[PDB]
């Protein structure tokens, strides 16, 4: 089941995928979007990705299919425990802290990268016993809650 | 909102499923028979069905990860179309 608001936020992101604009959303299309997610589906995936919610078999995906296919899938599930398997990533004598120094390491060379003063911030939060060191699982169990 | 959560967890496919599953019977089967139905055991035999058996245990653990991939990738459209909620 779908309301009506949430049907009309449907059709932006239908927008996401169908890239040309053109009311369908084809295996090429899925292949762009996904590899901007940083995932590489081959073919077939893509191919198996259109064809589980083509209904009609035409080789492409239309609002509706699209939309009766959300309606399945709506129930969420807290992240907890997959981001405490990230920042365990770090943890490189696995005793459950990261020092704020090498969350400052980590934060300034890897992936997108937070500035050294946005990294300020996230310590401060982090840091709650403000002994320099992050208890990361109860850092997470404050951001989940 | 959302905040943190995302969401909760072909024929090719079906066709790999079916051969690879008939084939685990099939050698079990065979591996049971030449082990404990014979009066002498003919380890050749026994290597040939062992062989056989991983292969189509194996076939049968491909075919899930690959399930568990595309239910995944799944999910990952799914999660970027809910981003649209916020
Ligand atoms: C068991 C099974 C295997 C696949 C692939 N399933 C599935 N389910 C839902 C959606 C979907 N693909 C898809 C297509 C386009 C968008 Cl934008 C978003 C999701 N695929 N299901
Ligand atoms: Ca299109
Ligand atoms: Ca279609």
């Amino acid at each position: 089941q779908l309301t009506e608001e949430q049907i009309a936020e449907f059709k932006e992101a239908f927008s996401l995928f169908d890239k040309d604009g053109d009311g369908t959303i084809t295996t090429k299309e899925l292949g762009t979007v996904m590899r901007s997610l940083g995932q590489n589906p081959t073919e077939a995936e893509l191919q198996d990705m259109i064809n589980e919610v083509d209904a009609d078999g035409n080789g492409t995906i239309d609002f509706p299919e699209f939309l009766t296919m959300m309606a399945r899938k709506m129930k969420d599930t807290d992240s907890e425990e997959e981001i405490r398997e990230a920042f365990r990533v770090f943890d490189k004598d696995g005793n459950g802290y990261i020092s704020a120094a090498e969350l400052r390491h980590v934060m300034t060379n890897l992936g997108e990268k937070l500035t050294d003063e946005e990294v300020d911030e996230m310590i401060r939060e982090a840091d709650i016993d403000g002994d320099g060191q992050v208890n990361y699982e109860e850092f997470v169990q404050m951001m989940t809650a | 909102g959302r905040k943190l959560e995302l969401t909760k967890a072909d024929t090719q496919l079906t066709k790999r499923v079916k051969n690879a599953a008939a084939n685990v019977l099939r050698e079990t089967w065979l591996i049971y028979k030449n082990t404990k139905l014979v009066k002498k055991i003919d380890h050749a035999k026994v290597r040939k069905h062992q062989r056989k058996f991983l292969q189509a245990i194996h076939q049968l653990r491909s075919v899930k990860m690959e399930q568990r991939k595309l239910n995944d990738q799944a999910n990952t459209l799914v999660d970027l179309a809910k981003t649209q909620l916020e």
